[PDB]
This record gives C-alpha cells, structure tokens and sequence, in this order.
C-alpha cells in the first residue's frame, strides 16, 4: 500500500499519457482493493493461521 | 382434591394437591441449614441461599433471571437454621419452565469463582439489612450464647468470613447435604404425575444419605451488647423440648398462655399474663412476650422484653417473676382454654395462605415423611393439658439460662440475680 | 404445627431469613437500605508467628498499660 | 505548603496532561511525530504571521 | 495433509514474532470487551504470568531487542489459557443479544 | 445481525413515522432556507413574491 | 410533625383557570 | 385446567343489600378460618381542615372500649376466642377486620357491629389517646418514606381535601374534643357507605341473618339532611424540597395525575408500572434484570432502592415512582427513570407488554391469595367500584391491553405532564422542576 | 470533634495485637461493672462523646485528694511551690466508685487467626495483700515470659507440661493483673487451632498439680528470684522508677522501699503459693478466647 | 496534630497522606545509609516524596537558627534518655569501643552539639543530601513511587 502511494505520487508527477494512463489506473484500482477487501481478508486468514475460529 | 404423598426409594417425599389454583406453587426443602456447617465453613448456608440466581448446568444465570421474570414468577429461598425451601410461584402454564429453573438450580449448580465473588459484597449488603432490626441480632447473640456447635452457627456469614468463602465449599456443602434422602418435593396446583416425572430427570444423580450433622450441645450464660440505645432488649431463654413431641405442644401452650404477640392493633394485651404483670408495676411502654422456638434437635423457650433502660430490671423481673408464678401453679383452666384457641387460631390462619400451607408440608415431609391433617393437630392441643404446661414452666423455671441482652444495660440485671 | 412459622408467631422473620433470588411481582413492605456504613481504616499487618521461638513471649502476663504522647508512638503494654 | 505543580489549576492541567501522563515505556521513535506535527504548526503560525505581517 | 499444514503453522509461528518476546497468542490477543471481561474471569496466577509476560515483552521492545533462542516459547508449549473463558463469554454474550432480539 | 429481529424491527416501525417526520421537517427547513424556485413556485402564497 | 407541613396559598400566581380548587385539571392543561 | 379455566373456577362474591343500604358481602372458600370486616367511607378526603384527625382518633378510639363493652372487655372477649383485630384508615376508607375462625362468626358480626356503631369515647381515653397519636406521629416523621409520600400528597393536591394527611396535624390533634369526634361519627358513618365483607369458610346466608341481627338500621339518617358531596380535587404540578443533609440517604418520589378506580386505564397504567417495576438492595437479580431502570441501577451502582406505585381516589390519583438513593446519584436516577417512562410512552415493544402481562397476573393473583387480603378487596370493591370485579374480568382487560394500547396510554398520562415532586434529605443533586419537566418530554418524540 | 477520628484511629492500632482484644474481653466478661468498663472507646460511644462529659469526669475524678505528683531530677521546694500555685483549686475525695462486682463466664469470638489466644482467669488478691505477693510468685514459678531469646523455657511448669504433649507452636504464660480491690489470675495460651483443647487442657492439669502441691522449694526459691530480678529491673529505668513512685504514692501514700519490696517478696512461703494456686483452681472461671475456635474447650469441659 | 513543630509531620497531618514516617542514620565503617522511611497508601507516595525532599532541600538552603536549636535541644534529650538505663549504657558502652575505640563521653556529645550551628548544618547538608544520587528501596503497591529520574530531579534544585 505505501509502495502504490508512492507509484501514485510519481503518477501524480508525470501528465496523463500513455503508459501513465494505466499505470495510474491500475495504481488506483490496487490502492482501494488493498485498503477495502485486501487487508480485512488477510487478517482473517491471519487469524485462522493462528487458529481462533 | 385432597393432599397425596409418595416415597421415592432414592429417600425422596413427592407432595402433590392439585387445587386447581391460578398460580401453581411448587417448593423444594433441603435439611440443609446453618446447624450442618463448622468452623471452617461459617456462612457457606448464607452464600448458598443467596446463590440462586447463578449459572447452573443446564441454565444460566441470565438464562434463569430472564425466563423466570419473562414468565412473571418468582424464585425465593426461605432457610431456617435446620431447614432450607426453594419456592417457585407461577402460572400453571409456565409451570413445566419453572420446575426445570428450579431442579437445575438446587440440584446442579456451577459455583464459579467470579460469580461468588461478585455475590460476597451482596451478602455483607443482606446481612447488614437484616441487622437493621435488632429483634435478629438479639436473636442470634441467644443462639449463639445457649448452644455451643449445631444451632450456635448463625444464619448470617460472618465478618471475617466474608472474603474467604470458595466454591469448593459451597460445592462441598451442596455435594454433602443436597441428598435425596435429605429432600422433599411439594407442589399445589400441579399434578402428581408431572412432578413425579421431573422429580425422576432430575434426581438421578445423588441418592444417599449425606452429611451427619453434629448432635447440638446446651451451654448457656449471658452476653451482652452495650449499644446505648433508649430501648433494651432482652431475650432469658432456657432448653426445652424438640419439635415433634406432647412435651412442645405443651411449651407453644404456654408460650400463648404467657403471651405470644398482639391481636388487637395498639392493644393492651389484656389476657397476657406476662404484660398483665408488667403493667401492674410499670408506666413507661414495654413489650413482653413469650419466645418458643423448637428444632428437630432441642428447643428454646423464654422471654422476649424491650423496655426502656431504666426500667429494665423492673421489667425483667416482672415478667420472671410471672413465669415463676405459672411453674409454682398460678393459672386457671380459663386461661388455658384460652391459651388453646390462641393457638389453633394461630396455626390455622397460618395454614390458610398458600405459603404456610406449602411450608407446612415441606416441613412434615421432611421431618416425618406423612402428612398430618390439621385436625388431628387440632385434635392434639386440645388434648393438652394444664399439668403439662405446669411443668414446662417449671423446666424453663429449674433449666439454666442464657441471656442476650443489648442497649443501655446499666441497670439490666445479670443472670445469678434474676 | 411442624414450622417455625406455625410454632413462633411473630418470630418467624426473625428465626427466618428469605432472599428473593429472582424478584417477585409483588414487592413487600419495608424493602431495606444500608445508610451508607463506613469502612476500617487502611492499616499495617502485623507479623505472623510461624515458629515457636518467636511465638514465645507473646503471651499477656501483666494487665493493660496504654501510653500516648506527644510525638511518641502510642505503646499497649501488657 | 500545598504542591504548587499539582494543586494551581492551570499547572495542575499542564501536569496531568504532559508532566505528569502516564505514556507507554516502549513506543519508538514513530511517537514522536505528534509533537513534531504541533512544533511544525506552531512554526506556521510564526513565519506566516510574519509573512503576512509583509504580505 | 495435516502434517504439511503443522509444518507451515510452525514456520509462520516463527515468522510472527511474538515468541521471540515470550509472548502467546492469548497474550497477543486485543483487549476488546469479552475479552476484558476473559482476563477478569482468570484466575490469580495466569493473571500474574500474563502480566509480567506482557510486562517483559513491553521492556524487550523498549531496548528494541528479542529473548534468547533458548528463551523463545514454542509452538507445541503455547498454551491456550483464554480459550475456555474467551468461548464462554461469547456464549453468554450471543445468548443476550438472541433474547434481546426475540 | 444484531439490528435484525422482530423486536427491532417493530421498533424501527414506531421509529418511521418519527423519521419521516423529522425527513419533512429538514426538506421544508432546507428549501425555506435556500429559496428553492423548484418547490417554492407551486405553493400559492410564496409564489407572489419571484414574480 | 411532618404533617404540619403545609403548602401555602399560590392563588396570587397561578392561572385564571387553575384558581379553582374544586374544578379539576386536565381540561385546562392542554389549553395552558 | 388453564388459567381462565382456573380463574372461573374461583368462586362468586355473593352482594346483597340490606333495609338501611349497608351492603352485605361474600365470598365462600374451603378455608377452617375467616375474616369479617366493617369498610366505611370515611376519610382525610371527607374531613375539612378543622377535624381533620378525626377519622383517626376514632380508629384509635374504637377498640379502646364500648358502650355493651365497657373498658377492656371487648380485648378480652376477642382474645379469648382467638381473633385478631386491625383497623387502618386511608384518604378516603376506613376498616375495621376481625380474623378468626368458622365458628366464631356470630360473635366476630357482633363485636363488628359494637366497635362500628356504639363506640364509648371517655375523655381519659381522649387525652391518653391523644397521647398516644403525639407519640405515633413522632415515630411516623421517624419513618421517612411515609414523610415523602404525605409531602406528595399535599403538594399534588393543595388547597383540595386530599392534602392533609390521615393523622392531621399536631395543633388539630391537641384541639379537637369529644364533640367533634362524635360529630363525624354521626355524619360519616351512615349505612349506604358501609360494606360487611366476609371472607373464607363463611356462609353468605349465616352473615346476611347476622347483619339483619346486629347491623340493622345504623344510622340511616344524617339529622341534617345535608348529605356531603365528594368534589374533585384539582392536581397542580408542582415541587416540595425538604433539605436536611444530615440524614444518610435520600428520598425522592415523582407523580402525575393518575386516572382514578373508575377508569380502565387503570389496568394499562399497572402493566406499565409492572414493566418498570421495584428494586431494592436485598434482591439477587443481579445485572440480568429484565427491567432497565433496575439493570442500570445495579450496573452503575446507583440507588438503594425504587418502587413504581399507582394510587388511586375517586376519579383521581397518582401514578409515578419513589426511590431512596444517596445524594450523588440522584440527578441519574431521575434521568433514567424518565427515560424508562419516555421509551414506555414512545417504543414500547410486544416483548414487555408481554412480561408485564404475566407479571400483573401473578401479582393480582398473589394479593388475592389469602381470606384477608380477599376480604379486603371486597370490601374495597364495594366501596369503590360499586361491584366486585371478578378474575376473569381482570384477565380479559389484561388481554385486552397490547403494545400500541400500552404506549398510547402512557402517551396520554406520561408525556409532556407537569409532575409532583417531594424530596426528603440530601437531595442537592434533585434538579429543579424545569429540568424535571425537560425529562418529562423528549426533544425526538 | 476533630479528636474523635484520632480515637478511633487508636483503637484500631491497639487492637492490631489480638492480645489487647482478648484481655478486654476478659475484663468484660470478669467484671458486672468498674473494671469491665473497656480501656478503649467503644464504636457506639465514638461520635458521642461531649465537652461537658469531659469537664465532667475531670471535675469529678482529677481532684487533689486523688492526685500525686511526683519528681525525679527537681526540688522538692520547687514542687511544693508549683503544686500550691495550681492544685489548690480541686475539691477533695471526689466519686468512689462501684467496688468492682465479679461475674465470671466466657466469651468467644471466632475471627479466623491462624492460631487461638485463650484466657482462663478467676478471682485472686488486691494490691497491698500478702495474697497478692504469694499470687505474684506462683505466676513467676508458672511462667510469666522469657528468660532467653528463643528459649525453651526450661524452668517454666507451664511451658513444660504443654511441650511435654505437643510437638506445635505454642506460648503459654501465667496471666496476674490486681487492682485496688479486685484480682485476676490465670492462664493464658497461644496455641494452634487443633490442639489448643490439649495446650488448654495441659496448662489446667499443670496448675492444678500445683495446687495439689506438686512443687518444690527449689523451684519456689527460683520463683522468687525471678519476681525480685524483674521488679528491680522494673526499678532499673528512670521512668520505670518514676511510674513506682508515683503508684506507690497513690495507692498507699507512702513510700516503701525497693528493700523492703524484697523482703516481703522473701518472706512469701510455699504454703502461701499452694493457697494461691488452690483458690485459682476453686473460684469460679471467667475465659475470654478468640480465633479458629472448632476445638477450644468450653467452660464446662475444663 | 496538625501543630508539630516538624513541617513534614505537619503537612503529613494537614494533607493525610502518610500512615508513618522516620529518619535514619545508619552506620558502619567509613560508610551508611542517611535518609527517611515511611509507609503511606498507594495514592500518597509522590506527594510524601516531593515534601520529603522539599524538606531535605530547604534544610540544605534555607536553615533557620530557631529550628537549628529546636533540633539540638532534641537532640540532647535523645541521647540522654537513651542512655538513661543500664542495658543501654553497656549497648552504648560495646558500640563506642568497637566503632571509636573508646567511649564519648555525654560531655563531649554535648561539646560537639553546642559546636553544631546553622552555617555548619548547611554546609554538611549541602555536602551529604544536594545532588546525590540516592538508593530507593520501595515494596508494595509503589506505582505512584515516583520515577528514578525525578527523584533525581527532586534531589537538585533549579532556584538555588
Ligand atoms: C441541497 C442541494 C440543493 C440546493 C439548492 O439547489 O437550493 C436552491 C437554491 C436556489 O436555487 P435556484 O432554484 O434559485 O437555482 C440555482 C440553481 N441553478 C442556477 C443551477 C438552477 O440554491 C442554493 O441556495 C444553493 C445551495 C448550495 C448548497
């Protein structure tokens, strides 16, 4: 997630061109699934690894 | 209907009338009170007795608080220091819910550590409310003084035991005294067949004997509580007989003969003998009476005077000097008969309401195991006689004394000069 | 008559104590309030006496004596 | 003689919130960005008033 | 088979990095309200243990340093002293919410 | 699941008539306050004043 | 005693419809 | 058998009505005992500020000896035979009741009826009676509660008869004579404001011979034939505070007007009261009450005790709570209770309507457990309603209240009503009556 | 006002020592009243003690027919003077008193200690009597505490007998406390809670050897060194001296000295002591006992 | 009460913070532990160590002449009335000739007390207490106890 705010911030740098258009694109779709779906389903399968339910 | 009993072969009494009442009723009495702890369980009865609302194996205290107050009955224990009574009130509808809150409360409980330890800061609340009345106190101060081991136990935990109470002894004490030997069963308003049902689902499990309890031992003396107070209570009490006998009937015919409480609000009490007595010589208010309290092992009987701190000896005397008079035979049949409707009067209207009834029964099962009709109880107070009473005063008369005495004990009298 | 309530009349909540584990629909008279009683006073423990050696002397052989002072430990002396 | 530091009203607020706090032994050098964050506004408010004391 | 998956369980036991503090799961476990409610429902001496393991595993990441290898508690020791009390509370406390529901 | 049971659900019904009526009282506060044309040229009062 | 305790008169404040004594509240009350 | 086959098989209060109008009632159980009792409307209600004891010197006065009975003679005849004599007196009844056995009841009719209508007032029994209330009064101001309710009462009904308390005022006490005294007994003690009510093993034919024998023809004539007329008693909302920091614990109750015996709200109002409920210090509910106002009690350790009380006058009365707590809890348990009485009045729910169905029923069914306590419902019946409301009656109003019919009610007698306040002790913390009211409504309905 | 949160305070640090508690209890039950009256306030009593209760006793007990004041380290010139300066304004004999009426009985007071503290007194002799001096030394040939830290008590009868029968911790001793009118001698025993019947039981049958006269002139004449060493040693200090002065002045008005003191505590016989020990035995028992009380005899069973 | 002439025993009484305290001075050859010990609750011990130190400090500043003599007239009655009684004579008499090698005399005690005046009980405080790192010994519940650091900071001054 850092990694990607970085790769945003330089895409942010960068004007709006070819590859920049899916590089940021792709930047953005990974940014919201690490910070929505990602993380609560590591966590869950952290938990299961670690046996709590 | 009419009153039925059965004998479970386990030791269980099953008591069912179906009276077909609104309210079905049903008790549970356990001879498991104060007198079966020692010295290194004091007030485990206290804590067991307000443990009835906790985790049970098979229903949870929330579980149990939730459904009984969801069904709109109620849960109480009533314990006396040879006796304890799991009661349940409610519809008859709701009454299959009930028996199973209440067998799983009396005959499997959790007792965890947390949950007992929560409920020791309410049972330092309880007692203390308790000792708001000083009658209870007093009382106690006169167990404690005549008896040495059994009935010298209090009905309240101690203060220094407070703390120290564990499972491991409430699960003790429950594994030891909550016997089916030891039990009885009574219901009004349900049948005898679902209680003999749930009786069998739910005492499967202990069926022997229990603890032995200790024979209680008589040593008297006097103790006193200096608490300043404007009105001195003073309780002089002597052995008497076990409950059960011709010899205690003979002892609540003299306890209503000398005075047994009042009957008419703001009365004299004109046909008391011991207020009739004290009021002979005494102009500052009193209140004198007859104590009788009789347990399967011994019995107590005396007299109960709160007078003013003055006049206690004055009081005190008067009213001894009363009961001397009745011992040497200064009574008339007149007084007797009278003594006798008192106590019919009494015990009927004791019997009439739905809880003296059901503790009535729970009572005779326990101690005999047949049902007495209050007729045949009729039957023997009549057949008391006025000898008999001659020489229960004159037992409490020659038997030695204990004394539990509090207030402004300036000029209250001691024992040697009574 | 076999009840403490059939035998003792008007000591039958005295030689008695009922506790409502579960509240019932009717509520009695006189319900109860502590006034709020105070506590002992947070104070030092005392040694215990685990030997007979120490145990020794412990014993009162003389009567009381209390001494207070001014700015001395107040002694019980027995 | 009162403890001035934790009976004077204002002192005894600035004791019970930075003097006197209760803070965890263990927390690393990533704590101390709140307080940079407060210097670095407090920082603000004086340069920028002097720009725009300019300005 | 199950074996594979002790194996992989090991391995990310050591990779976690709470035995290398002396710590155990329960003791890593976040302080909700049930399982404040567990640590309060624990008796005398797991509370103490529980403690001071949370005590030294607080200094260890003060000084920014972990317990000896000999010192690291293992996989097969880490005990489950929260389970029991954990499992009760969230059933006297799912058995609330179904009666304040119904 | 916990907001999802018969008892909250009746509670939720006593509750929409309060809600509803509080949803009437922003909407109306709402255009009062910004003046709005798309509402306030249908009541007939209220109409004289844009003429 | 406690009984002795007496509220005293409020006539010169309270309400025309409330004066009355004898006449009962709560056809007023929701007028007020 | 279920509980309305159980509730018809209680048995029929049989009513009759004699020559005079006294009525003459029943109810035939399987009981070896009964009880008898004389109800009169008589009361605080009735008196009129300048005889305002009255009633209760003759509660003290009637046992105390007479005119067939002189002295003493009456407390020895019903010891003798067993009996036991109350009486007590209310804001608008007073009873006189005999319990004793089967046999006995010609004997129990007629002491009833000498107590009742030839009471001997000698002026040594005057002063040591009056003796004896100055010294009843003192230990009553001893007893707190009682103090809380008789300052609710006159501040809920000042300026009206219900105000004054049953005992009346020291200065009344020390003044009224013999005179006054038998001037109320000759105008409140006529025959159609009486009931004879029996109760247990008592047949309705041996008491309606018993009182054509003895309680015939009582009064029947005012001698003025000036009859008084019960007026209304206005309710003002409003506060009484008596501040004394020195006693332990503090006693607040809090009312609003409530709707009288006649209304049948009067079976809401008390499943209402029954879902909020009583709490004391003694009860080992615990946290898992059902009832909140008592789980937030025991979870926040707030008060020591709190009761939920309906009292009910002719087309009056007065419904809301009293609680003892200490002085730093009051403000919460008045904010809780109001609460409590707000989600009653707003979001009631099935769930509780329910549980305080079931707990109405055990608890009428409990009270009417027992000779005396039937007799006493008889009796106030008879005097109140006009008829003895059977269970069954009873169940199918309580059937007949549910959730919407619940909360309407409160609605109607709860929300946004300006209360009656009395405060005994340290009660500081007691908010002033606006903040009282404030909790008296809610801001989101 | 102020003061009574101090006294109840010292109570409470009084009564840290079980010692305390049982001697008062012991009084309590030994005495109807004047001296069963507790040397601590009692809890009742805190918050209600007045001004006028105090100037009271003080005007009726702090007279100077009930005074001595005494001085080591001053003139008795300088005395005199100080003491015509501010004493002569007290009235004379004052209250008397209620000449201390005995009762006898017991008191128990289960607390859960870890180890039972027992009194077992009866009635003996007053200050200034013969009786009194043969009591005093019958409780220095009983024991009345240790000669040796960490010492096994050798010549102690007491300690003897208990140890010949017990292998627990255990402090028994010789109790004698006498007054202006009234005495009380007797056994006191720390023992643990399941042989404190036997520790009890030993120390009874010990002295009641003695009073059948199991005893040696040796042993007496031991006895009575130990009673004229410890009263010397009581001497020995200047405030101990200042406090025998001061006694001696009150209760007999006179100074009699450490001498003769000596030659009394001589001229008690051994036939005095068996006497002693025979009206210990013989007079009616008063037992205050406290702590884990499942196995302490009563009364009755001694 | 509240009217001892010790400031700490008075802010002790005034604040109810303490349950006890003492001051020792222990010691042993060319060595020994000088300082204070008391027992407290557990939501006392920062003030009692704050007064206490507070204490200490206005002793090694700001000392009076009137205390200074309040404290020698204590003094000398303390030795004296130690001294009064044989068994603390032949205790005193072992001590000196084990530790001095011979026994002080009462004279010379009272020599050297008269010799004791402010200026000198300044500057051996000043010498003894100012800016020395102290041992701590605390058992119980001492988590109010305060911080090793600010017994430090408790131990020098920043107005003298
Ligand atoms: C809330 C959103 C709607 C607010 C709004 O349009 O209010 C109408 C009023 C007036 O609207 P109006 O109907 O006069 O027209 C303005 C809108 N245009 C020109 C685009 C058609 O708008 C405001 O007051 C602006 C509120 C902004 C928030």
């Amino acid at each position: 997630l850092v990694a990607n705010l970085l790769i945003l911030t330089w895409i942010g740098g960068q004007p709006v061109e070819h590859p920049f258009i899916i590089i940021g694109q792709l930047a953005s779709i990974s940014y919201f699934s690490i910070i929505l779906i990602l993380m609560p389903i590591s966590g869950i399968i952290e938990d299961k690894m670690l046996k709590l339910y | 209907q009419d009153l039925e009993f059965t004998k479970l072969p386990n030791g269980l009494v099953i008591a069912s009338l179906e009276n077909y009442a609104p309210l079905s009723r049903i008790g549970l009495f356990v001879k498991a009170g104060s007198r079966y702890e020692d010295s290194n369980n004091l007030g485990t009865s206290h804590l067991l007795r307000l443990a009835s609302s906790l985790t049970t194996k098979g229903a949870s205290s929330f579980k149990i608080t939730r459904g009984i107050e969801a069904v709109g009955g109620k849960l109480s224990v009533t314990a006396t220091r040879e006796n304890m009574a799991y009661t349940v009130e409610g519809i008859r509808s709701d009454i299959e819910i009930l028996m199973e809150f209440l067998l799983n409360v009396t005959t499997a409980p959790e007792f965890r550590r947390w949950e007992v330890a929560a409920l020791r800061s309410q049972l330092k609340i309880d007692k203390a409310v308790a000792f708001q009345n000083s009658q209870t106190r007093i009382i106690e101060n006169l167990h404690d003084v005549a008896y040495k081991n059994a009935l010298a136990n209090p009905l309240y935990c101690p203060d220094y035991r407070m703390g120290k109470i564990t499972s491991e002894e409430l699960h003790y004490f429950v594994q030891n005294h909550f016997t089916s030997a030891r039990m009885a069963l009574v219901g009004l308003g349900v049948s005898h067949s679902v209680l003999k049902q749930v009786a069998e689902q739910f005492l499967n499990m202990r069926g022997g004997l229990g603890l032995a309890g200790a024979k209680a031992k008589y040593r008297g003396g006097e103790i006193r509580e200096q608490n300043g107070d404007n009105l001195v209570h003073a309780a002089i009490v002597a052995e008497s007989a076990a409950i059960g006998n011709a010899e205690a009937n003979a002892f609540s015919v003299l306890q209503h003969l000398l005075g047994a409480g009042p009957h008419i609000k703001r009365g004299n009490n004109t046909t008391s003998l011991l207020s009739q007595s004290v009021a002979k010589g005494s102009h500052q208010p009193f209140d004198v009476s007859a104590f009788n309290a009789s347990y399967s092992d011994s019995g107590l009987f005396g007299i109960y005077t709160i007078s003013q701190a003055a006049a206690a000896g004055e009081v005190i005397n008067a009213a001894y000097n009363q009961v001397k008079a009745v011992a040497q035979g200064n009574l008339s049949s007149a007084d007797v008969q009278a003594a006798k409707n008192k106590l019919k009067a009494g015990y009927l209207m004791s019997v009439e309401t739905s809880e003296g009834f059901l503790s009535e029964i729970g009572s005779q099962a326990l101690a005999a195991g047949s049902y007495m009709p209050p007729s045949t109880v009729l039957q023997q107070i009549d057949s008391v006689a006025d000898a008999d009473v001659v020489k229960a005063a004159k037992k409490f008369v020659s038997g030695k004394k204990s004394m539990a005495a509090s207030g402004n004990l300036g000029h209250t009298p001691f024992l040697d000069e009574l | 008559m076999l009840s403490v309530a059939a035998r003792s009349g008007p000591f039958a909540p005295v030689l008695s104590a009922t506790s409502r584990g579960v509240a019932g629909a009717l509520r009695p008279l006189l319900q109860g309030a502590v006034p709020a009683a105070s506590e002992p006073p947070v104070l030092d423990v005392k040694r215990p006496f685990l030997c007979r050696e120490s145990l020794s002397g412990q014993a009162a052989a003389r009567p009381l004596v209390a001494t207070v002072g001014l700015n001395v430990p107040a002694s019980v002396r027995f | 003689m009162t403890n001035m530091r934790k009976t004077h009203p204002l002192f005894k607020i600035i004791n019970h919130s930075f003097i006197d706090l209760p803070a965890p032994s263990n927390i690393s050098s990533w704590w101390n960005f709140g307080s940079l964050l407060g210097v670095c506004l407090m920082v603000q408010i004086i340069t920028g008033l002097f720009l725009a004391m300019h300005y | 088979s199950s074996k594979w998956l002790d194996g992989f369980r090991k391995w990310y036991y050591n990779a976690a990095g709470f035995n290398k503090l002396g710590l155990m799961r329960d003791d890593t476990l976040h302080e909700t309200e049930d399982v404040k409610e567990a640590i309060r429902r624990l008796p005398e001496d797991l509370y103490n243990d529980r403690m001071f393991r949370i005590k030294r595993a607080l200094d260890l990441t003060m000084r920014h340093q972990i317990l000896p290898k000999d010192q690291w508690t293992k996989y097969e020791e880490d005990k489950f002293y929260l389970e029991p009390y954990l499992k009760e509370v969230i059933r006297e406390r799912k058995e609330r919410e179904e009666w304040a529901k119904k | 699941s916990r907001f999802l049971g018969p008892r909250y659900r009746e509670l939720a019904r006593n509750w929409i008539p309060t809600a509803g009526m509080w949803g009437t009282v922003g909407a109306v506060g709402l255009v009062w306050a910004t003046d709005w044309r798309l509402i306030l040229d249908w009541v007939p009062y209220i109409n004289g004043k844009f003429k | 005693s406690h009984t002795d305790v007496k509220v005293p008169d409020f006539s010169d404040y309270r309400r025309a419809e409330v004066l009355d004594s004898t006449k009962s509240s709560k056809e007023s009350s929701e007028a007020r | 058998a279920t509980f309305a086959q159980a509730l018809q098989s209680v048995p029929e209060t049989q009513v009759s009505i004699l020559d005079n109008g006294l009525r003459v009632a029943s109810e035939q159980s399987s009981h070896a005992t009964c009880t008898v009792g004389v109800w009169i409307d008589a009361g605080s209600r009735y008196e009129t500020e300048k005889n305002n004891g009255a009633g209760y010197f003759l509660e003290h006065l009637a046992f105390k000896g007479t005119k067939n009975r002189p002295g003493n003679a009456l407390e020895k005849e019903v010891e003798s035979i067993g009996a036991h004599l109350n009486a007590y007196s209310t804001r608008e009844h007073t009873a006189y009741l005999i319990k004793a056995l089967s046999k006995d009841l010609p004997k129990v009719v007629e002491l009833l009826a000498d107590i009742v209508q030839n009471s001997s007032l000698e002026d040594s029994q005057i002063e040591k009676e009056r003796d004896v209330i100055l010294r009843e009064m003192q230990e009553n101001d001893a007893s707190m509660q009682n103090v809380v309710f008789d300052y609710l009462h006159a501040t809920a009904f000042q300026g009206t008869p219900l105000a004054q308390a049953v005992e009346g005022p020291s200065e009344n006490v020390r003044r009224l004579s013999r005179t006054d005294l038998t001037d109320y007994l000759n105008r409140h003690y006529k025959a159609p404001r009486m009931v004879l009510a029996a109760a247990g093993g008592v047949e309705h034919q041996q008491l309606l011979d018993l009182a054509q024998k003895h309680l015939s023809s009582v009064s029947r004539v005012y001698e003025e034939d000036a009859v008084p007329g019960l007026t209304p008693c206005r309710f003002t909302g409003s506060e009484i505070r008596h501040r004394d920091d020195a006693l332990p614990l503090a006693h607040v109750a809090i009312a609003v007007e409530g709707p009288g015996w006649a209304n049948p709200d009067n079976v809401t109002l008390q499943v209402a009261n029954a879902i909020i409920g009583h709490y004391d210090c003694t009860y080992g509910g615990g946290v898992h009450l059902s009832s909140p106002l008592a789980s937030v009690a025991v979870a926040n350790k707030l008060c020591q005790s709190f009761q939920t009380f309906n009292i009910s006058y002719s087309d009056t009365g007065l419904l809301g709570a009293h609680f003892v707590c200490d002085a730093m809890s009051i403000d919460d348990m008045v904010f809780f209770l109001q609460g409590q009485w707000m989600r009653l009045c707003t979001s009631a729910t099935e769930s509780e309507v329910t549980r305080g169905k079931n707990i109405l029923r055990n608890a009428l069914v409990s009270h009417l457990d027992g000779t005396t306590p039937v007799c006493e419902d008889i009796g106030r019946s008879l005097l109140t309603y006009g008829r003895r409301i059977p269970l069954a009656e009873w169940e199918s109003r309580i059937q007949e209240v549910d959730a919407q019919m619940l909360r309407d009610i409160c609605s109607k007698y709860f929300y946004d009503q300006c209360p009656a306040v009395a405060g005994y002790g340290p009660i500081e913390q007691l908010p002033d009556y606006n903040r009282i009211r404030s909790g008296m409504f809610w801001l989101r309905f």
